[PDB]
């Protein structure tokens, strides 16, 4: 479970 | 007859490499939510899915992002991390 080069702000 | 082996300075149509996209994640972070503010709105900009969730999250995918959109991200991050104690 490693998820992509991506960045949630804050809440997911 | 030979390839000149250009070296261009297309700011918005050279590929980035993942070092340079695991570096604009940090930068991005690098930023408080004051700043972050413009950076989802360059996104969304090219985004729309972003534009489909809540502002409050950011929605980035450095793959499926084109030149256009993460290099302005760099570029933004970075005109704001040039900090004055890196240029006095």
């Amino acid at each position: 479970k490693v998820a992509p080069l991506k960045i949630k702000l804050g809440g997911f | 007859a030979s390839a000149s082996y250009d070296s261009e300075e297309e700011e918005e149509g050279l590929p980035m490499s993942y070092d340079e996209k695991r570096q604009l994640s940090l930068d991005i972070n690098r930023l408080p939510g004051e700043k972050l503010g413009r950076v989802v709105h360059i996104i969304q900009s090219r985004e729309p899915s972003l534009r489909d969730s809540n502002p409050d999250e950011i929605e980035i995918d450095f793959e499926t992002l084109k030149p256009t959109t993460l290099r302005e991200l760099e570029r933004y991050v970075k005109s704001c991390l040039q900090k004055k104690q890196r240029k006095p």
